[PDB]
């Protein structure tokens, strides 16, 4: 339905990312592929997900220095503080996954900004992922060359 | 015709939520993990740390590497001599070795005891050395924990009143005597017609000894233990008394049989006991019965400068000889000591009391520069904040920290799709 | 003026989401409606708020263990420790802010991306929020069939 | 036609802040707020607490429930029995009820103290066992804080070496005495010609007694007070003199009137006192005047593997009885230490000094399962981080802190309409 | 490119916000200016840095109460502290430069807006920042009041 | 044709990442700071301090503000008078100005202590007043660190045993004697044929003086000193003594020489000492020889109520008169004291000793409503949380932290460009 949007699907009916088309004689009937050749996607989500390093590695950097002089184990001090890290990490992780959606949805408008700009101005914007062409002004070997599929 | 590339998840794809945008995924992977912990000995700083102890870490033996449970590079580290031990060198019984322990490091390693087990079997009278041992190590342990450095005092100024009386022998040490306490007799005081004249003495603590600040001393304040009165006046007149006094006249230690009860053990002669005190520098005072005097002649200085907790290897022989756990005990009752424990027996590689595989394996640490935490449980890397299991204390550094698996979030990987706003 | 811009009236005059068209004449002369039926906006809102009750109860869950022998309150480190805890409630509550406001704006996106597909592609989109229709193609009751208003 | 949707806001609307985009808004909620704080007694570990009580605790007594001012899930947890205190096990009165107190609990609650009071009207020549009972405590509150467990060790083994000395009998007393201190009487001494001999004594304080590991002590190291020598010279010979010494003679408590000035009170008579110590575990020395020996013969046993700071409940009679604040004033000079107190007097439903209503009510959190935090302010759940006002101490466990309600940051409500750029 | 790209140069060559155009006889061959009168873009960009100083002020602002009558510094007490702050100021960093990037980001898409209502429905917008005009509408005069330049 | 806005980047911009989008730009700032360090004196809280000193913060001095190293504000805050000091207070020497200190104030400045230098003169038989001075005032800085006020006690109840004994005077005390302690000989002592009675005494510490309440009590516990017993005996049957017990008997003080070494200088002659020590509040006994009985007659009493660590300013004449630096070497050993210290003489604008430009550059701060943090190394603002170097304690407030200028993150200025997604 366009980029903005995330569906669902039933039993088998594989998730990710489709080409799906509308209408024609009035009224149409649906249709949804069986996903193309977007493979700057999965290198994207390649490197989006190796850029999370950085934060890991910037937590993991990062441990308090003590001075225990005792004998038995402070249990409740010691799961406080773990407790407090925690939720340091949880935060962290938040800011990752909110970092990578932002990203991604980003690196897809990029996606979708190179076929518009494919099939100019014959390709026509109807939101984000989304298109009106004229089946007047392009074939089919044409709408093969604007969206590849 | 209106064409659209369109978004749809499975039932195998999870809901990720961020904090201005979610993600779903099919797979998640953990965000962190647990860094492994290694049970045995190890140094945060290679900079500043020393290590006292025996034959075991003497790269002068004539059997070394074979000899020894460390390597070249960590034994230079150490202050040893093979043959030695700090209660050796507190004492200086005849004919045992007499190594002058000293130096500084902010971590401390002793390695040492062995050499004054019971395998040993000296006697001078001696109540109950492994009781004397588990004392003194635990004074030594208290004392190190706060101070950087560490010396031997081989011989404090000390000064007795009595022109009569002489240095004292015993046939149970081995015809002479320790260095530490040093013994005055009187030859004079029979219990016919003589009870002869009060002792009197005064040992210093120096405030430095060599290039070594002395803020706190270790030292034996030394009495001789008999059974009953009747038993004591077969040699001295009225009660056994030999007090020890600070500079105003405050009593310290000692023991004295005209307030406390006897307590030697029957029919077992004459004894020393030799409990271990902390004292401060300064001039202190003796009073004892006439005939005998103890004074004691050494120390081990300490500063309080400040360190971490101490690192104590476990000192036995192997299963042929005859040993004792008195440093283990020692540590145990110490705070800030972290005690470092074979787990199969000790079998040597130039003989069969020195170069031991596992205990080379456990020492193998302190030879490593990536070492960031030091406790009870082990040494670890920095590589994560966690641990699996609790690092118990004592403990020192960039510490782990214990947490369940479960609470480490994950993040979403595999392949994944952008989610904002409602959708509805 | 288009979803990306906010704007300010004065006196009485209601607040919120409204319908505002142009020209016509030339040159036309504005105008701005008394708001629509935009019930999914306030359905939103109403999720959106509800969902901010996972952040809250991550904070309220997290309480420090400690163990106090002395008799009289250490009343310095008693406010400092709270005003911490005041601080990471600071940041999280501009997180939570933020939260909603990109979810909303994305929610709002969504709505304005019903509305293109429903006249399409008689719509025309303009930026976010904003459309182009030929009041030739669209006679009025189109135009109410499109933007409901 | 350009057709919009258009976004505005009134004079009521306010900009919120975020990382990543503003937020318009009529209305604000607060994010969070305060937990409520429940005066009274409680535990944050149901499974790890243990209560030391009297009847109202008591559940086989006769009157129960309405003698209690728990119920009976709680009075489980009790160690208790009607009639008995602490103190009372301590020196154990005649005809007083002696109960043996013993249980371990990191938590500890104690609701006892009353049976002891000045409305028992025991004497045996006490100076004042209001003052006794506050320093017995004090010495029970400081210990047990560093202990899991405790127990009274009703008999200590002990030696006297007089042979005539015989036990002592006082018409004060009930025309006989407590059951610690022991007394010795040496009939013989009579200030005509007869002096006696100083009179010898030892009491050993075990390392353990049955299942609980003993580290610390708290005795009893009575003395006799009288007002002058010549007051005393009715009795003895010399100054009066009761000194108590451990193993090596090292002066650690009593009378000596050789040295220290007399202060017994005008014409009373003769008093005793009896100051409690916590002493390490191991053998006493006593000296004495020839006519007169005390010798402690019980003990309370604790630990040193760590609790939580202890909570002690009042412990006082209806208004017709006459009670004391001691164990309150024991309470308040102890570190520690929790007092839980009445706004009301102890109306008791069963008697009148049994069963009371407010009581009830501040202990009913005893039974809680969901206390987090527990304070000298009262008890609280976890709710959330803050409270309105300040936890007092001692606390401990997951506790609430204090913030003004004015720092608690808002989030928008309402109407609501987001914002981000410039907008110009 | 448009928006949703940022481009590289070599050399000499100024960085920054410029126009863009291409195609004509076919095939074009390119053609980038030398920056327009975006005044509104640096008058955003001063703003956007002024509104920093609140989370900077809200970190400088918050110093924790101690006391120590100790005579010897705790140096690695000390450092353990100041690194837990400068990660908690990392963080803040990270959350300041994104909130820079996103509030830039659409006020350059507010920017676009108000060229696209500028010349509508001449404009058709490919993306942000992108526009589609057919040369037969607009003369020169015509993009030069569009675009303004 | 197609019309777009590009976006280019130089080599120059460089990229900034953030948690939702990232930032091209050419120059960077750094997000905060350090925040200066002033040296000298400053409180954090201005309505709750007090000073203790002498004429330079006096303002009823005949030569204000010129004699002073503060401004009238500041010297409002101060309890002081001209001439005089603790230390003259505590003694009271004949002819010496004797100023009741007292006052309440969490944060304390102590700003005397230069009237009882080697300067004055002041004999008596003191064996060295300058280590008497650094002993008194260890003492009040390690009490007043723990105490919310302070109070001179200018009189103890005192009661001596002896009738015949009277009130000392010596020609090395202006023919008179100090306040405190008291001194009373037996006048028929002559080592012919008398020897005496031995000398008792009581002293009492109150629990309260005034509005002030007393937890602790630093007093001197004085005794002579001899160079041997043979020198002693020139006044005096047997050795010397003077022994301090508390109420029980326990000795707390003194100089017995039955027991402990003499140590008096050779051919010095006869000496007092006069350490300080800690007592709780009671009653305590005296023990003397015959002919001499030293009694304590004053004390400074401190409560337990809390304190801030103590600002100890530098307390020495100009150049041309005799100093020593006690109170600097007792603020260095004592745990919460911080030392303030002038680089420079001290040159004073009233005359030689008063009015100073550096000091009163450093006093200064005393003055100030915006100091949040006070240590060691000077006192700061509330700017940033960091600072260049380390503030060395002790410290208290809301103090700085070291870090690395290249650890505090930048933020990116000039010329911005956005910058999202992997655009590839
Ligand atoms: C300094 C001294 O007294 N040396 C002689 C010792 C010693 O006096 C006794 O042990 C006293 O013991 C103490 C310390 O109280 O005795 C020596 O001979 C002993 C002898 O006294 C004892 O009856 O029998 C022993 C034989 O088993 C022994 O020979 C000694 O201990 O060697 C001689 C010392 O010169
Ligand atoms: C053990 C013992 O001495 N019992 C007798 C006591 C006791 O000796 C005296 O109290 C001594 O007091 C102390 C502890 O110093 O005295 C008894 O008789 C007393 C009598 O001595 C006293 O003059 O008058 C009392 C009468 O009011 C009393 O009868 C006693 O106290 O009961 C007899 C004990 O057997
Ligand atoms: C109270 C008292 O004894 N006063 C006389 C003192 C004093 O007795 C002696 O100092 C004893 O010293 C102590 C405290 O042990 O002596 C006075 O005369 C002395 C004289 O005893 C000494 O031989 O010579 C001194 C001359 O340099 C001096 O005159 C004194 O000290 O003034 C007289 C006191 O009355
Ligand atoms: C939902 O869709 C996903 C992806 O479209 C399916 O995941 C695939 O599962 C097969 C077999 O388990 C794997 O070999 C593939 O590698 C997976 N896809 C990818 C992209 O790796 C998933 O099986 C689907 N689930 C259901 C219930 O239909
Ligand atoms: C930011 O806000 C979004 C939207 O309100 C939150 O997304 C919700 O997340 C929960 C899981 O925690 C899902 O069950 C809801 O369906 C989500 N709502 C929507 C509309 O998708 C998100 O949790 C918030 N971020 C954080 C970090 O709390
Ligand atoms: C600004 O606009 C808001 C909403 O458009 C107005 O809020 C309404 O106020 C009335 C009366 O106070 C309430 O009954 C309504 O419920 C409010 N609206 C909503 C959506 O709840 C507000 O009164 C306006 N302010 C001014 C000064 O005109
Ligand atoms: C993120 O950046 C925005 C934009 O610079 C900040 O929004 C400003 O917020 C203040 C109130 O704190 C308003 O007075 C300004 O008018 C806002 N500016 C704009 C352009 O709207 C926002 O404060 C920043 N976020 C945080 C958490 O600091
Ligand atoms: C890259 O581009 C930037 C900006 O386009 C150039 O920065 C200018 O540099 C000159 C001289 O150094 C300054 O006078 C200008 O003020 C800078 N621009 C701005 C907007 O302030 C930079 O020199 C370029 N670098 C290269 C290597 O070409
Ligand atoms: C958020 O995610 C982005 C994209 O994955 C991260 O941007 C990367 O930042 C590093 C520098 O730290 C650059 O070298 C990469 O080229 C960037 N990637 C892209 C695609 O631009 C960014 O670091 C993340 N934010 C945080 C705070 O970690
Ligand atoms: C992936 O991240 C690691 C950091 O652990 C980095 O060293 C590596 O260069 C990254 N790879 C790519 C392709 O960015
Ligand atoms: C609203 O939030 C609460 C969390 O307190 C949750 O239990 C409830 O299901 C939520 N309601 C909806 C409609 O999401
Ligand atoms: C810039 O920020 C400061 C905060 O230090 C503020 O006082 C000032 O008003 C701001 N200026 C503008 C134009 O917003």
């Amino acid at each position: 339905f366009g980029l903005l949007f995330v569906g669902f699907v039933a039993g088998g009916v594989a998730g990710g990312y489709f080409w799906g088309r509308s209408n024609g004689g009035g009224g149409g009937a649906s249709v949804s592929s069986t996903q193309a050749g977007f493979d700057k996607i999965g290198k994207d989500i390649q490197q989006l997900r190796n850029d999370t390093n950085a934060a890991i590695e910037g937590f993991n950097g990062r441990i308090a220095h003590d001075e225990q002089a005792i004998k038995n184990l402070a249990k409740e001090i010691e799961d406080a503080r773990a407790e407090a890290l925690v939720g340091e990490l949880g935060i962290i992780r938040s800011l990752i996954v909110a970092n990578i959606s932002m990203n991604l949805k980003e690196s897809l408008y990029e996606l979708a900004n190179q076929i518009t700009k494919r099939g100019g101005g014959i390709a026509q914007e109807a939101g984000p992922g989304c298109w009106y062409v004229d089946s007047e002004n392009c074939d089919a070997s044409c709408k093969e060359y604007i969206f590849n599929f | 015709e209106l064409i659209c590339i369109v978004q749809r998840v499975n039932e195998s794809f999870s809901l990720h939520s961020g904090f201005g945008g979610n993600v779903y995924s099919m797979k998640t992977e953990p965000m962190t993990g647990f860094t492994n912990v290694t049970k045995g000995a190890s140094v945060i700083n290679q900079k500043d740390w020393i290590g006292f102890g025996d034959a075991r870490t003497d790269l002068t033996n004539d059997q070394f590497p074979a000899s020894s449970d460390v390597p070249l590079a960590v034994a230079k580290k150490f202050r040893s001599l093979s043959g030695a031990s700090l209660m050796l060198s507190a004492f200086g019984p005849p004919g045992k070795v007499d190594y002058l322990y000293q130096g500084c490091g902010k971590e401390k390693v002793f390695y040492e005891g062995v050499n004054w087990s019971p395998e040993a079997g000296i006697d001078c009278f001696g109540s109950n050395w492994t009781q004397t041992k588990k004392d003194f190590y635990s004074r030594i342990y208290e004392a190190a924990r706060s101070s950087t450095c560490m010396t031997l005092v081989n011989s404090l100024d000390t000064k007795i009143s009595s022109t009569t009386a002489t240095a004292g022998t015993a046939s149970s040490c081995s015809s002479s005597w320790m260095k530490s306490p040093l013994w005055y007799a009187e030859s004079s005081v029979n219990p016919p017609q003589v009870c002869g004249t009060e002792q009197s003495a005064t040992f210093t603590l120096p405030t430095s000894f060599g290039i070594y600040k002395c803020n706190k001393h270790v030292v034996q304040l030394c009495y001789f233990v008999y059974e009953n009165k009747a038993k004591f006046n077969t040699f001295g007149c009225g009660d056994y008394y030999q007090n020890y006094y600070d500079g105003n006249g405050n009593l310290i230690g000692g023991m004295d049989n005209r307030v406390a009860a006897y307590r030697g053990i029957a029919n077992a002669g004459v004894k020393i006991e030799c409990p271990s005190k902390i004292l401060n520098p300064g001039t202190y005072s003796i009073k004892s019965t006439p005939r005998f005097l103890l004074v004691p002649k050494r120390s081990y200085c300490f500063d309080t400068d400040g360190g971490y907790p101490i690192q104590v290897v476990q000192s036995e022989w192997s299963a042929s000889r005859r040993s004792d756990n008195a440093t283990e005990e020692a540590c145990l009752q110490t705070e800030g000591c972290i005690f470092i424990k074979k787990t199969t027996p000790y079998v040597g590689e130039a003989a069969d009391n020195a170069g031991d595989i596992e205990m080379r394996q456990l020492l193998s640490g302190l030879g490593n520069n990536d070492t960031v935490c030091v406790s009870q449980s082990g040494y670890t890397k920095g590589e994560t904040p966690f641990v699996k299991d609790y690092l118990s204390p004592p403990k020192y550094g960039r510490c782990q920290l214990k947490t369940d698996s479960g609470r480490i979030p994950t993040l979403p990987s595999g392949l994944i799709i952008p989610q904002a706003g409602t959708d509805s």
